[PDB]
């Protein structure tokens, strides 16, 4: 999900 | 925890510093829209929007605190409905009008360029109307907006975690009778407006779902192509 | 008007002894429902449910004070989101299942038999566990259906309506005064209350879709008064 | 026409 890489960092 | 020892003015104050910027269209003034122009004009900016509104739901007192998982469900649910109630917001001041941004001020006749989309131009500057109508300030705004990120998606999930939710959410329950406290509201006015407020979210959820109905129309039509990024939470709806 | 008088007692005594009745579904038919016998014992109760609702509005305070058409147009919004509230609130004594009737409780597995069901059950039922947390009283019920009416199609119109939706809020913080309940647990406990509201519209829309999606696939044929509050909603 | 006009009247 695009959305887990966003929240990641 | 970190937002459960925090007083009312720190919480707004929190939640003001975290707000994200009102980004500009793509748009040139110097042409009428087509269907897809237009959608293509507002895919680009709710695309860029998303980016910001991740950034910001993690500034978001109580937010961080949450797990991964619970935290792409909350942003999932509710993304629509932020851009909705920060596009409702934006167009406060604009009475008859929609700001989507500073160089993008559309009316009622214009959302008819595309197919039904007249519909929920209808439904947002009714919610603009309602906001100037009860006189919305920005640090009421800023908690709603907070609530809804909580709230939209907490029926949908050991689960508590859960009270960790609903605890951030009467923390936040609290921030607004203490503003209405100091706009000299009584304790009636205070309950009255707090309920009135609250109502609001019911019709910004109506909103959400005609206006995610309409882009998955707008998906299998192949009309106009949306972003990779706004696929993905459009897919999270199951529609 | 008249009903921005009423005391707060007297606005709960008014919409208690206005409750609908609580209706059965046909006696039977036998072992697992299929798809088409599911649909149409619901189909049927719906049908005759929302000829009590639409008697039970009239009895409710301020709405026969409203013009034909505005009474038309709320009806018209709210009748899922008031048939739902309505299923929740008799569910809530029955954890993990539905009280559609007395002789018509189902759980989640039957949800199963209808295609896009089970995602609608599921929603109830969390809506049912969370009245069940917060130990929601009759009297809060009745409140909060009362306004679901007068809310859901307010915004898609005003005046006399909302002095009516204070009026209601009134009697919900009278109702936790008198419960025990301290100034900041009111305000806590009437937020918490008024949020669930915003979930059963989400569920409303996702079910009036379905409903939509069983009239083109014909499942099974719906009632006229079905389809013209069906049809309300483009 | 409208059956809900006449259950609202009735
Ligand atoms: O791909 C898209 C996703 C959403 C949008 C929207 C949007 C919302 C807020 C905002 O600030 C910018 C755009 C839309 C907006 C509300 C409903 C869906 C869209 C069509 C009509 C106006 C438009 C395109
Ligand atoms: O024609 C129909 C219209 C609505 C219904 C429903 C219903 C709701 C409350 C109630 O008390 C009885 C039925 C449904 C209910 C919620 C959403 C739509 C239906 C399918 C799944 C359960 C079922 C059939």
């Amino acid at each position: 999900k695009i959305l887990h890489r966003l929240l990641q960092d | 925890s970190l937002a459960l020892s925090l007083t009312a003015d720190q919480m707004v104050s929190a939640l003001l510093d975290a707000e994200p910027p009102i980004l500009y269209s793509e748009y040139d003034p110097t042409r009428p829209f087509s269907e897809a122009s237009m959608m293509g004009l507002l895919t680009n900016l709710a695309d860029r929007e998303l980016v910001h509104m991740i950034n910001w739901a993690k500034r978001v007192p109580g937010f961080v605190d949450l797990t991964l998982h619970d935290q792409v469900h909350l942003l999932e649910c509710a993304w629509l409905e932020i851009l909705m109630i920060g596009l409702v917001w934006r167009s406060m001041e604009h009475p008859g009008k929609l700001l989507f941004a500073p160089n993008l001020l559309l009316d009622r006749n214009q959302g008819k360029c595309v197919e039904g989309m007249v519909e929920i131009f209808d439904m947002l500057l009714a919610t603009s109307s309602r906001f100037r109508m009860m006189n919305l300030q920005g640090e009421e705004f800023v908690c709603l907006k907070s609530i809804i990120l909580l709230n939209s998606g907490v029926y949908t999930f050991s689960l508590e975690e859960k009270d960790h939710i609903h605890r951030v959410l009467d923390k936040i329950t609290d921030t607004l009778i203490h503003l209405m406290a100091k706009a000299g509201l009584t304790l009636q006015q205070q309950h009255q407006r707090l309920a009135q407020l609250l109502l609001i979210l019911s019709h910004i959820r109506h909103m959400s779902n005609k206006g995610m109905e309409h882009l998955y129309s707008m998906k299998c039509k192949n009309v106009v192509p949306l972003s990779d990024l706004l696929l993905e939470m459009l897919d999270a709806h199951r529609l």
